[PDB]
């Protein structure tokens, strides 16, 4: 638009509560797809998008998996003669760090809406807490 | 080697802790654990709901044929052909009416 | 000592999709999101406007009669969670016993011939019907007129 | 001149020192009511302006899923606790409290603790079965030497 | 001899597109696939259940715009969204199609309890990628 | 009855300091006529080009990224910064946050296409605590180290809860606290049966 | 309508053994052990071979949903090596792709 733009856009209410907020150590995002390309273009997406939120990742690509069967080609009988398939999927790894619980939110949210057709993701949060209150002193 | 009873009865305190059996069974009274902590093959989604329901789609699909909405080109290609069957004579007889009485 | 944690956030389930949206402005080159995006299909002039948007809701209401029309082939449903608004509806009463409890579910229904019917009936056989009961039965009379509800069907 | 907000007023009103005594709900929505809401949504009823808002009013009809994704999302067994899962031990109580009986039992309710696929009223049903089970069977279990109830 | 979707050779009058021309030993090297989603991936289930539903989703739209499609549909899958990509001749009114893209959305979405969204691109006539 | 004709592409409309952003506001598919770039694709025959966008399924079979470009994502978390919390800074480091928070709870999400959002593997939760963080006595460790068995790795000195019994993760996520505290109790409590070791 | 009539009696086998699958998983789950008095074995032994025979899920055959063929069926698709191979072979499915190697 030229002329013509927005005064005061309307923006989302976000209200501070007074719970504490949790504390993720670690939170593995392995994504898995059919297509190399696809994961090299959401692994831009992903790593570009944390670093403007101030979120440290890192990235690596596990060993790819590649599932072959064989079936019998002809409709009636001619053992020998096979036909093969297999289907490959690859990996992309997103270990991120000292996340807040908020900030694990607002961020998986806008990157799995944000997930190609044919991408499957597995987050993997992990929680550090304090120790039960009962277990830190010991009772008879 | 042995099982000794601080060996044992540690044994029995941990199984008590982690709600496993407490006492000696025999493998095959283990077996009504097995049986009551996993989903019978016949209450798994894919075994009852092996098919679809093929009597929904046959039907729907024929609804929407005869609401001019879907084109059944093999359902044309069948009623045609039953159009030119019956006018060479070749049609279906009536039931009860067949070639032997 | 003691590590001071953060006060979470809270938001709504839609806020991020919000805030997403405020980025994003008009495109000028770009006929309403409504129209589809392709150069046969963009409205040249205003009436083709109006006329594509009323073939679109034509095409709507020709799925949503064969919905409400052949509901058992829209009852499996394999969605969880469960979408209510993707379900056939039921607009006809289904308590046959003439009670003030059946006039009730007219009432909500929004039939107004026969809720009066029934409400007729209960008089008739002298059963008891509560004051609000009784004033539900007029809000939806009163309202409506004495006249069922305004619907397209063929 | 022509000021919006100063000179005199009706003054048949007076300034609300209470202000909405009665609630809002003084009785359950009536049908004016219901309908006068609707025909407020359609004021401010405008097309959808972007993909953003088409999805905006699928989440807020339930269409389209909620992010981050959670699995179990309107997924509660009946507000239990893991108690009532684990320790099942309590609705044993009717069955003979030592003898073969209780041996089996303690088998069958050791299964059923594992059980994720299960909700607690399910699995009182399981144990509310052998219980009526042994009790049709009380005259063999008599030969046996075992009393039941 | 391999009959399986491979169209043969004439006499240079019969023209196929990209997607016929290419034998299926050309998938995922020249031509990539037509359903996009995750239940072939490694350990993903509810395969059988995306299979099922596209095969019947390509009956229904060839039904539904009968003559009016170019070439094969293209299926894209993200969350519970079903997306549908037709290429479709520009033979019907424009308000003809309006008319069944709104039929073909509410209907499919009542029948699989899913978000789905029609796409067409219109051609002016089939696009031949070279004549066999 | 004149057949109807299509207009020109929109691209011709475009400028080139457009905001593109506005024009792919969200995922949608491959439109020739609004992608203003010379795009091809296709294995070309011999003496012959790649194929032309307009009519293209191959462009339209890709997952494209026009919705996600360098200068929309910059534009959608600058909007996404409010909602981030602070991490404290203090836990600057892996072993501070041992010191403070000794409990690690493992929990995994799934993201996939179809109409049921149910994993069953989203009930599973793991604790993991180092034996190190909880206060334990020469006696009590001994007695924690035998009762869990195979849990506890001599190695790194961490103990391993894992439990799915539970359908919920709330359910298995509270067992696994609680499996922690009977252990942890029952390791300090005595009883006469442990002096004939 | 279903493809054949063999896959309508395989599906009424799927419903009646869903029907009876808890009544089924109780009574078996008294003869699998040996915790309990023969003589109530011996008497569940009956009860579970009273039940109707179509409730009983080895009598469940996986056919393909497309065909009703009963061998050459894939398990994850539900469909039979000719039509797996139709569907694959035409870029229909997603990530199926030709093994070279
Ligand atoms: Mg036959
Ligand atoms: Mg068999």
């Amino acid at each position: 638009l030229h002329v013509d733009v927005p005064k005061d856009v309307t923006r989302p209410t976000i209200t501070t509560s007074d719970e504490p907020d949790t504390l993720y150590k670690r939170l593995s995002i392995l994504v898995k797809a059919h297509d190399r390309a696809v994961l090299d273009s959401y692994e831009y997406f992903a790593v570009l998008a944390a670093k403007e939120l101030g979120i440290s990742i890192k990235v690596h690509e596990p060993p790819r998996k590649i599932e072959r069967f064989t079936l019998l080609k002809s409709v009636h009988i001619f053992k020998k003669h096979r036909v093969q398939y297999e289907m490959r999927t690859l990996y992309r790894c997103l270990e991120l760090k000292h996340l807040t619980g908020s900030t694990a939110s607002v961020y998986l949210e806008y990157i799995q809406r944000n997930l190609p057709e044919g991408v499957a993701m597995e987050v993997t949060k992990t929680q550090i807490q304090q120790l039960p209150e009962h277990i830190k002193e010991p009772m008879w | 080697s042995p099982l000794s009873e601080y060996a044992l009865r540690m044994s029995r305190l941990s199984a008590r802790i982690f709600g496993e059996v407490a006492r000696s069974t025999d493998s095959k009274s283990m077996k009504v654990v097995s049986l009551f902590s996993e989903q019978p093959l016949a209450k798994k989604k894919e075994t009852y709901d092996w098919y679809p329901n093929h009597n929904t789609y046959f039907a729907l699909m024929g609804n929407l044929r005869f609401l001019g909405l879907y084109r059944d080109e093999h359902q044309d290609f069948k009623d045609e052909q039953r159009r030119l069957k019956k006018l060479r004579g070749k049609g279906k007889p009536r039931k009860g009416e067949g070639k032997r009485a | 000592e003691e590590i001071v944690i953060p006060k979470k956030k809270t938001w709504d389930k839609v806020a991020v999709l919000q805030a997403l949206a405020s980025t994003v402005n008009r495109d000028p080159t770009a006929a309403p999101y409504v129209f589809h995006d392709d150069p046969y299909l963009i409205p040249t002039s205003a009436l083709e406007s109006r006329s594509f948007l009323l073939a679109k809701k034509s095409g709507e209401t020709a799925a949503k009669f064969i919905i409400n029309s052949y509901p058992k082939y829209f009852q499996k449903d394999i969605a969880e969670p469960h979408i209510p608004c993707l379900m056939p509806e039921y607009f006809e009463p289904q308590i046959e016993d003439v009670s003030e409890a059946a006039l009730e579910e007219r009432i909500r229904l929004r039939k107004v011939r026969a809720s009066v019917d029934m409400f007729d009936q209960l008089l008739q056989a002298g059963t008891t019907v509560s004051l609000e009961t009784t004033n539900s039965l007029l809000d939806l009379l009163c309202y409506y007129g004495d006249q069922e509800p305004p619907a397209d069907y063929p | 001149r022509k000021y919006l907000f100063k000179g005199k007023r009706l003054s048949i009103f007076a300034d609300k020192a209470f202000a909405d005594e009665p609630p809002e709900p003084e009785a359950s929505p009536s049908l004016w009511e219901i309908e006068f809401a609707k025909q407020l949504a359609s004021v401010a009823d405008q097309p959808f302006e972007n993909g953003f808002e088409e999805m905006i009013q699928w989440t807020k009809e339930g269409k389209l899923w909620e992010f981050p994704v959670n699995n179990e999302a309107g997924l509660d067994d009946d507000g239990s606790e893991f108690h009532e899962h684990i320790f099942l031990d309590k609705y044993l109580e009717d069955f003979p409290k030592q003898g073969p009986i209780r041996l089996f039992m303690e088998l069958v309710t050791c299964g059923l603790s594992k059980n994720p696929y299960l909700s607690v009223k399910q699995k009182v049903e399981h144990i509310e079965w052998f219980r009526n089970y042994f009790n049709e069977k009380r005259d063999i279990l008599k030969e046996n030497n075992i009393a039941f109830t | 001899k391999n009959r399986a979707a491979r169209v043969r050779v004439a006499k240079g009058n019969k023209p196929v597109s990209y997607e016929e021309a290419h034998a299926p030993h050309y998938i995922a090297h020249r031509k990539g696939w037509l359903s996009l989603h995750t239940g072939n991936l490694d350990g993903e289930d509810h395969a059988a259940e995306r299979t099922l539903e596209d095969v019947f989703l390509r009956k229904f739209m060839m039904g539904t715009f009968p003559g009016c499609l170019a070439d094969q549909i293209v299926l894209k899958r993200r969350a519970n969204q079903v997306d549908i990509c037709a290429l479709v001749l520009r033979q019907l009114p424009a308000h003809k199609f309006y008319f069944l893209v709104g039929y073909s959305e509410t209907l499919l979405s009542h029948f699989y309890k899913c978000p789905v969204r029609l796409h067409l691109q219109t051609v002016p006539s089939k696009v031949v990628y070279k004549y066999i | 009855p004149m057949r109807r004709k299509a207009l020109p592409p929109r691209t011709e409309k475009m400028d080139t300091d457009q905001d593109w952003p506005s024009v792919y506001p969200t995922a949608a598919p491959f439109k020739p006529s609004a992608v203003p770039l010379p795009v091809r694709m296709g294995y070309p025959v011999k003496k012959g080009v790649p194929m032309a966008k307009e009519g293209n399924l191959e462009l339209l079979k890709i997952p494209n990224f026009l919705h996600l470009t360098p200068v929309a994502i910059k534009r959608h978390c600058a909007a996404l910064k409010d909602f981030c919390t602070e991490w404290p800074a203090a836990l600057d480091s892996d072993e501070k946050c041992e010191e403070h928070f000794p409990v690690e709870i493992d929990t995994a999400d799934y993201v996939s296409s179809g109409p049921s959002i149910r994993n069953p593997k989203a009930r599973a939760v793991t604790l993991r605590v180092k034996l190190s963080s909880l206060n334990l006595d020469n006696h009590a460790k001994k007695k924690l180290i035998k009762l869990v068995g195979e849990r506890y790795c001599k190695a790194t000195d961490v103990l391993t809860i894992t439990t799915d019994r539970c359908p919920l993760k709330r359910q298995n996520y509270d067992y696994a606290v609680y499996l922690l505290t009977v252990l942890y109790h029952e390791s300090w409590k005595t009883e006469d049966w442990e002096n004939s070791k | 309508y279903y493809v054949d009539w063999r896959m309508l009696r395989d599906l009424k086998r799927r419903k009646m053994a869903y029907e009876y699958a808890d009544e089924r998983l109780r009574i078996n789950s008294l003869r699998k052990n040996t915790i309990l008095p023969k003589d109530l074995q011996e008497m569940a032994g009956d009860e579970i071979a009273a039940l109707p025979r179509d409730s009983c899920p080895v009598r469940i055959r996986n056919r393909c949903v497309m065909t009703s063929r009963p061998r050459g069926v894939k398990r994850r698709w539900r469909l039979s090596r000719i039509v797996f191979r139709h569907l694959a072979d035409h870029g229909l499915l997603s990530g199926v792709q030709r093994a070279i190697w």
